[PDB]
Order: C-alpha cells, then structure tokens, then sequence
C-alpha cells in the first residue's frame, strides 16, 4: 500500500507510447564491442608501428657526435640546454600537458649531460615530430613513452614528474614485455658458508630485485646448494610468477642462512633436472638458469656436458659481493653457455645489473629482423603518473646501423629499447555502454593467463597478498577471484581462454554490490574474442534484462513539464530527487555534490547521447506522476517513516524531503546495492542497517523494503524500478509485541527481537549475540555459506 | 586479502524446528520464514561460545603451495624468439 | 663517491645512497670525483703522505 507497486505498473502500462523495448541481441552487442575494442586497439598498434619505424630510421643517421658543448640539446627536463614550457591544464589527465614538446625523465642516478645521454636526447629529438603527428591525426590518446636502454623515457605530452624518484624505464612491466620473450628461470643461490655475512644480504636483496623483474607469464623458482640442492620455497617445480608466488619466493629467500659446503656439480644438476619437468605446464623457451655465487674453484665441465650439450639452457652467473675469491670458473660458466657475466659489488648496482640479463635475452629476437615487431599489450597496472588503470602496448624497435650495407659486424643485435602507448581502462569503459544493461549486466574481459580487465569488481588499487606487518605490481585479479567460483563458471573461463566463442545459461550465486548478501539467480552469459588481440570479452545478462526500455520523444512539450519537474524547488510538492552521474555530451561529471549536479543538468537541459537523457527524463516525470498520485495524497502513513523510488537513470525520489537529508544510498542506481538485490529477488527484501555508523540510521531512518515493478508491455518482463519503503521501526516494534522471539533474515541481521536489549543493537550480524543458535541453524540445511576472499581491501596493521 | 562470507537460504521448507546443546543444556526454537518475503522468523529461549562475525576480517589467501598443485588453466603466448642460431656469443 | 663509476668523466650528478644498508629507505647524494686525503700526485706531497705513516696515524 505504501510503496504502491501496482500503482507504479499501472503508470508504465498506460503509457504503452513513449516506449521502444528493444532487446539486448546479448550477441550482437557483444560481437559490436569486441570490434570496437579490436579498433581502438589497432589505432594504438598503428601509431606504434609508424612510431618505432621513425626512431630506427633517424637512430639509423646520426653519426656519433661527442662534443656537445656547441651546439647544444634543447629538451625538457621533468624533474624541474632546458626548455621553459607552459602548461595547460588540461582535464583528460588530470594535471599539466604542453602538447608542444617532449618531457624527459633521466632517472635519479644518470647523469643528465654524460656522452650517452645526450646523444640519445639528440636523436631521439625527431621523434617529437612523430609523436604530435599521432596525437594530431587522433585526440584521446594519452601516453606515447619511448624507454630507451639509457634510463630515459621521452613520453610526449610534457607533464611535471609526479620523495625520492626511483622510477626506471628498464624495470616497468611494460618494458620487460617488450625487451624480451617469456622466461623460465632458476635461481641457484649459494647459500653455502663462503657467502654468510653482507654477501648473504646482498644475495637475498638482489634476488628479490630480480624476482620484480618477472611478468605473469614467465615461470621462476629459487633453488639454493650447499652440498645438497634443496628448494627455499614449498614448490618443487616453476611457478607461474604471480604477483602471489613471488610473495612465497620472496619470504623463503629472505628467510635463508648460509651453511655447508659449496658443491655447483650437484646444485646444477639439480637444477638442469628441474628445467626438465615438461609435465608441469611449463614456459617451453628460454630456458634459463641464473646462478647467484660468490665465487668458486670448480667449474663444472662434466655437467655442462652432460646436460645442455645442445647448449638450450642460458647460464646467467653473477659474482654477487665483495671479496677476493676466483671468478675464473662463472665466468667461463657465462661464457662457455650463450650466457653473460655479471658483478654486483654492493647495493645500488643491484638495481642496474639485475635488469641487464634481458639484453642478452633480446639477442635472438634481434637477429630476428621484423618478425618480432608485434604488438604485444600488458596487463592491468596502475600507471606511474596518477592516471589510474592502464594497459600498455609495446614494440620494441631494433638497431640498424649497417642495414643495407651488410657488414653485420658490429653491436648490432641489441634493441634501443622499447617504445609503448598507453590505454586508459576508462577508455575501454567507454567502448562497453553498461547503461543498456540492467544494474547486474556487465561486461568484461580476461587475458590469455586468465587475469581479469574491464570488470566491475576490478577496484583501482594494488592487488595485496599475505597478511600486513607491523613497521607498482600490476593488478591482476583471476576471473575466479573476481567472482564467486563454482564448478560451471571455472568451464566458462576456461572456454574463453582457448578462444572458443559460444553462450551459456544456468543457475548461480552472485555477491550482492555491498558484500553482505547472496542470490540466486539465473546468469545467460556470452563470450567471444577480439580477433585483433589476446582477449576475450564476455557479457552476463540476467534472464530479465534482455530488453531495454528506450525513450523517444518529440513534442518538446511533454519534455518540457518533464525538465521542469524535477526543479530543486519543487522538492517540498514533489519530493526529493537525485540524479546519477552519467556522461552527457559535454556534461561535467559530478563532484559528489549532487545539488550541483543537478543545477548544472537544469541549466544544460533549459539549453536543450540522447536517449540517455530522453530516458532519464522519462523515469523522472513517471516517477513525479506516481508521488504526486498517491505517495502527496496519503501522505505520513503511520508506519512508513519514508517512501523511495529508485529507477535506471539515476531519478531517486524520497517523498518526506527530509529523509532525503539521510539517504545515505549513492545517488548511481546502478551501484545501489538494494537496488542490484531487489532486483534478483522476486519478493521484498529487507535490508538492515551497518551498526555502529558515524552517522544516524536504525531510528530515525527505519529499515528498508524493496521490490521490483515487474512489467508486461507487450509480454516481456521488465524490472525498470524498485520502490520500497523505510520503515519506522518504533510502530513496527508496537506491532511485533502486539503479537525469546527474533526476526532475521539471510545474513543474519537482527530486524528484532523481541528483548529490549537486543533491539537497541538493531542491525548487527546476528552470530555476535547468540553464537551457538547460528552455529546450530547452519547445521540443519538452512543459512549455508560461502567463504570466498577480496584482493583488494586495507588493514591497519 | 580479507576473507568476506555470506549467509543466504538453502531448502525451500518453512518450518524448522529441534533442540540446541550448548553444554548441559536444552534449548527451544521454531523458525519460521515469512513467506513472500526473505524473513525468518525464530523463538529461542531466554539466555542460559564462540562468536560468528560474517564481516570481513583479514587473513591470508589460498596457501599457494596448495594450489600450485593443481594450478588453474592457462594458455601462454606461443612465439618465444630464441635458439638462433647466427649469435655472437662473444659476450662476458 | 659511488664505488661503482672508475672514472672522472663517469663520475657526476647525483646517485642513491641506503641509510645502514637497508635496502629500504634511499638516500640522494652527489657523487665527487675526490682524491685521497694524501696522494702521491707530486715529490712533495709524497713525502707529506710518507711522513704521515711514519706517525702510525691514517
Ligand atoms: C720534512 C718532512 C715533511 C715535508 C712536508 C712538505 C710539506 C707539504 C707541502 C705543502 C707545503 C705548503
Ligand atoms: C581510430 O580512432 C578514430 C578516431 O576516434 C576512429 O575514427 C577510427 O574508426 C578508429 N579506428 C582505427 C582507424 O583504428
Ligand atoms: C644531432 O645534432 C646535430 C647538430 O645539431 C644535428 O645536425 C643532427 O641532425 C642531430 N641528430 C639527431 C639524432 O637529432
Ligand atoms: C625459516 O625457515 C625455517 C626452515 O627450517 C623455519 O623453521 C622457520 O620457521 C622460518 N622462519 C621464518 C622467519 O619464516
Ligand atoms: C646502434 O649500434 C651502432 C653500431 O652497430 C652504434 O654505433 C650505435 O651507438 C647504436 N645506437 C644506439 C641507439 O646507441
Ligand atoms: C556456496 O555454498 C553452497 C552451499 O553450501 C555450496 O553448494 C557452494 O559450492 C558454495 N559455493 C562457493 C563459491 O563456495
């Protein structure tokens, strides 16, 4: 009676104009953005193409000047011969862009005016033409980073470098991508007596330096001999690197102690055995071992040649610490291997030696002349300027001086480095219109490893492991990780990373938005992949949402009374009424003061993506005829402390006028957890309150209610709002002792119970008042649960 | 890595009803869920253990030396530039 | 200053130096391209630095 659901139903069904109910194809649509994802993506491979064809042929002239002093480089330092820029402030990045010259970022430790360094400012300077001829022929690209094998990193639209800078373009997952093909590597640390003291630390140090250098796509495993090859880790074999084995590797290295007796027979053999296990799914290429010692007497010649007769393995060697030792044997150990030979005499050259292995990496793909110019993205990582999440294309551009004129003698197989664009997620976000969909629909898309983008539950902030301590990884959520797992859904990831386009439907679980619910309901998914690239993007319509109600309308009449209806002033007669932020035209986005929010729509709107807008002024002169019907006619009912409505769009109106002052309930329905809930739901759900909130609520707010308005337009069910009502919970109370007796509900809120005591602490999860009677409930086949774990969230400790 | 977990109805039936054991002890109850509606209704006895908190406390994900085990699907790049055979090795 | 630059012409411009060795925690510095506090540069100063360690003292 209150919320008038049936009220609200009759009002949609009278007007059967207004309306198109077109329907989701659910396959045509995802096809459509699969292209237009594939498009973008292929203008950014375009502009990489043209990029790294420019650099090698201006790297390819430029004659190896040595004295700069006349004659000098004019660039931009962005740790401010330097330029004077000025800088407009533009809103596409957030903060400063020049669009008129080409920042540079040398890193901390080079030396800004050395011999090598200016030559690369000096022939990297024509790249600039380049790099505003892209961002000329297109706007809305945001990066264009060209990280050269000196430390610099010329990106082109000149911003202040976001304290001490450690950033290293050598080191970026975007770089190493690019540099170098997958790796499977094997750590040998000498833990052995010759290294116990600083070498010790300096070992660990510098394996957990080199451990930052893996991607997810390159397996690794530490193995460590002191006269017996054990493991420091519980693996046993190679491990995919994930930002979650590389915590367990980490900790097993920083938790070692030197002992015994040096042996490298027995510690290679051992590990040359474990590059062997085909059967565990590995990386099959550059099968490489990288042995960390201090120094040794014995090279193992009789190994060697036994295993890697055909030389496959790569023996990396370095000669970690200071001491006094022989290096006669790593070194011919490097050498006799297709491997090189490294020296870290104590910390600050960890960080350059470490990342020098994929030079030589590079060799083979070098020698490859343009068969290894593909583009080839990243994974999700927070970007290093502030800009939020990003996915990076990379193409490494090689050295060609001599080509054509054949002489092949010369340094002439190692790439200049790697030149990358960037693709701000907010910019596939944009190729994937959600507002179409029901507030449970949504896309999203997975890598070939299976590591999640696009999806809603990819919150922007690193990917923790392991518990906190007491005093740049990308973000990389599995499929399964970002959802609830079950058996069904595990076949669907896996069908969508072999490439296999196809629908499927069932029955499943979906956490409610605010993490404190569970529904069943039915989920008719959709996968294909974008041809142009590694990705498979998915779609997941409910059974209900498979049609939209779009709004046409021309009398610029009826619109009118429409725009004016939802008038702040009107509030008192009408009502309050938020809008959602949703992208118009030109539209500023809101700066969670919806008030504004709105006088800015008003004034847009007076002035005069459509539909959007023809829709959201649909639900909210319906919504302005239901309350002005009967929620102002019987008006303060005598349980009903407040009546709302929510709609798509984003017309939330809450009838009192001062509720609306506690409507704690975020103005974008789509992320309203009542709402997605409401929705699954064929019945009205409850919802309590948090307990012990900063704010009010639980008496002067009064539990919710909800329930969808199903509709039968023209016999398709349709679900556009959900009404309810926040009961006052005094007369409610009044009711229920009119009647030790508890209601509850799923997730074991306490609504009431009848003791004075528990009432107070309305809200709280019932389990903390009265354990045992839970711990029981759930053991009779009712209050199941599911324990699944969040990626993403922050601990004080 | 938090660890959130939910509660949620698992039989379609209404009434339930039996006899709860803290410790030398019985108790009553009879639950009831408001049909059309996702309440539950119960009448424990009066007052007289280990608490449940559903809120998402911290913890420590899957242990990885676990799942390594059976590692989930995944399908690599199948390019891997190396083995070539004009090299100069002449690098240390 | 940095023990890993051998050469004048290498050595310039600021570098990282770790407070106590902790990994954590980066320290900037300059580098400087010093001598020795005695060096054997001339006969005179040779003799300085050869009387010095006649002192058993540095
Ligand atoms: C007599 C033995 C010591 C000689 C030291 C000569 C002085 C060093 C050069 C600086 C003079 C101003
Ligand atoms: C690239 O971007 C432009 C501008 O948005 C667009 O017109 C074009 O269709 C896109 N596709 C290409 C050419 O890759
Ligand atoms: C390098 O500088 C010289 C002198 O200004 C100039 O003639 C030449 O074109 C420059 N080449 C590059 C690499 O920019
Ligand atoms: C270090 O590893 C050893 C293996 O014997 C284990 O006993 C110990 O608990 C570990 N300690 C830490 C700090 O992890
Ligand atoms: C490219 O290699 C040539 C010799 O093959 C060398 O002279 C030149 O310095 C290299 N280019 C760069 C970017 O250093
Ligand atoms: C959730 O709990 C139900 C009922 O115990 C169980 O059938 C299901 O496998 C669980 N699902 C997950 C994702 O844990």
């Amino acid at each position: 009676t209150a919320s008038g659901v049936n009220q609200l139903v009759d009002i949609y069904e009278k007007y059967q104009d207004l309306y198109t109910v077109e329907p989701n194809n659910a396959r045509q649509l995802v096809e459509i953005a699969a292209r237009d994802i594939e498009k973008l993506l292929s203008n950014r491979s375009k502009a990489l193409v043209r990029l790294a064809l420019e650099a090698e042929k201006v790297q390819a002239a430029h004659q190896w000047r040595e004295d700069f002093a006349s004659n000098e480089v004019v660039y931009y330092n962005a740790k401010d011969q330097r330029i004077k820029p000025v800088f407009i402030e533009d809103a596409n990045f957030g903060r400063q862009i020049s669009y008129q010259h080409a920042a540079v970022h040398i890193p901390t430790d080079i030396y800004e005016g050395s011999t090598i360094v200016l030559n690369e400012l000096n022939w990297t300077s024509a790249l600039d033409e380049v790099f505003k001829k892209n961002r000329e022929e297109d706007p809305s690209l945001l990066w264009q980073v060209f990280g050269s094998a000196t430390g610099l990193a010329r990106y082109y639209p000149a911003s202040p470098w976001v304290k001490i800078d450690l950033y290293d373009v050598r080191r970026r997952p975007w770089y190493i991508q690019g540099a170098a093909s997958p790796k499977d590597m094997l750590i040998l640390v000498d833990v052995s007596g010759s290294v116990s003291g600083l070498t010790l630390k300096l070992i660990r140090t510098s394996v957990s330096e080199m451990l930052e250098t893996l991607s997810d796509d390159d397996f690794v495993n530490v193995a460590s001999f002191n006269s017996n090859a054990q493991d420091v880790s519980c693996f046993q074999h190679l491990v995919q690197a994930n930002v979650r084995n590389k915590k367990v590797l980490k900790d097993a290295v920083n938790n070692i102690t030197a002992k015994g007796i040096t042996d490298y027979k027995k510690g290679f053999s051992f590990a040359f055995e474990q590059l062997l296990n085909y059967n565990v799914s590995r990386a099959n290429c550059n099968k490489i071992i990288m042995l960390f010692t201090d120094g040794g007497e014995e090279r193992a010649q009789e190994i060697f040649n036994k295993y890697n007769k055909d030389k496959k393995v790569r023996v990396f060697t370095f000669s970690v610490g200071q001491h006094n030792y022989d290096r006669g044997p790593i070194q011919w150990m490097a050498c006799e291997n297709k491997g090189y030979y490294y020296e870290i005499p104590s910390i600050g050259a960890i960080r350059i030696n470490t990342q020098e292995y994929l030079d030589v990496l590079g060799r083979p793909m070098v020698l490859a002349g343009d068969k290894a110019k593909q583009v080839q993205w990243t994974n999700v990582y927070l970007d290093a300027l502030e800009l939020g999440l990003v996915i990076t294309g990379t193409l490494p551009v090689f050295n060609i001086t001599g080509q054509f004129e054949n002489k092949t003698n010369l340094k002439n197989q190692l790439i200049l480095g790697v030149m990358g664009v960037d693709v701000s997620l907010e910019d596939i976000k944009r190729l994937t219109p959600r507002f179409t969909l029901c507030p449970n629909g949504y896309y999203f898309a997975i890598d070939p490893n299976g590591y999640v983008l696009l999806h809603p539950n990819l919150q922007p902030k690193p990917i923790g492991v392991g518990i906190p301590t007491i005093n740049q990884e990308p973000v990389t959520l599995d499929f399964l990780d970002a959802e609830l797992e079950n058996d069904i859904k595990v076949e669907i990831r896996n069908k969508m990373i072999d490439g296999e386009s196809g629908e499927k439907t069932f029955r499943t679980l979906v956490k409610s938005q605010d993490e404190r619910y569970i529904d069943k309901g039915n989920r008719t998914y959709t996968w294909t992949p974008v041809n142009g690239t590694d990705y498979s993007l998915a779609l997941v319509l409910p059974t209900y949402s498979f049609y939209y109600i779009k709004a046409k309308l021309e009398e610029t009449i009826t619109q009118a009374r429409y725009s004016e209806t939802l008038k702040p002033d009107n509030f008192e007669e009408s009502g309050y009424t938020f809008i959602a932020p949703r992208d118009y035209c030109n539209d500023l986005k809101i700066s969670d003061n919806n008030t504004e929010f709105l006088l800015n729509f008003n004034e847009f709107i007076d002035r005069k993506n459509a539909d959007l807008i023809n829709r959201v002024l649909l639900d909210a002169g319906f919504t302005n005829e239901l309350v002005q019907n009967y929620w102002s006619k019987q008006k303060n009912i005598k349980g009903v402390k407040a009546r709302f409505v929510v709609t798509d769009g984003g017309i939330t109106r809450v009838y009192p006028k001062e509720a609306g002052e506690n409507w704690q309930e975020n103005p974008e329905t789509y992320e309203d957890s009542f709402y997605k809930r409401s929705l699954d739901n064929d019945n009205y759900v409850f919802t309590a309150p948090y307990f012990n909130k900063s704010g009010p609520g639980a008496y002067e707010s009064g539990i919710m209610v909800s329930k969808a308005v199903e509709i039968y337009i023209q016999g398709k069910l349709l679900k556009p709002a959900v009404v309810g009502i926040k009961i006052d919970v005094n007369s409610w109370i009044e009711n229920f002792t009119k009647t030790d007796c508890v209601i509850l509900d799923d997730g074991g809120f306490l609504l009431m119970a009848n003791h004075d005591d528990y009432t107070n602490q309305i809200g709280r999860f019932f389990g903390e008042i009265d354990p045992s009677l839970m711990r029981h409930l759930v053991n009779i086949s009712v209050y199941a649960f599911n324990k699944s774990y969040d990626y993403q969230s922050v601990c004080e400790p | 890595i938090t660890e959130q977990t939910q509660y949620f109805f698992d039989n379609d039936s209404k009434s339930f009803s039996g006899v709860l054991d803290c410790g030398n002890c019985s108790r009553i109850f009879h639950g009831e869920k408001l049909m059309n509606t996702n309440l539950i209704f119960i009448m424990v006895e009066s007052k007289g253990t280990r608490l449940l908190i559903q809120a998402e406390q911290t913890s420590d994900g899957p242990n990885p030396c676990d799942m390594v085990k059976q590692p989930r699907y995944r399908k690599g790049p199948d390019v891997c530039f190396d083995n070539n055979v004009l090299e100069d090795y002449t690098d240390c | 200053s940095d023990s890993s630059k051998q050469t004048e012409a290498e050595c310039k411009g600021n570098y990282i130096t770790y407070k106590d060795g902790e990994v954590d925690h980066p320290i900037i510095q300059p580098r400087s391209w010093e001598n020795s506090k005695f060096d054997f540069d001339n006969v005179l100063a040779a003799m300085m630095a050869l009387f010095t360690v006649s002192t058993f003292e540095g």
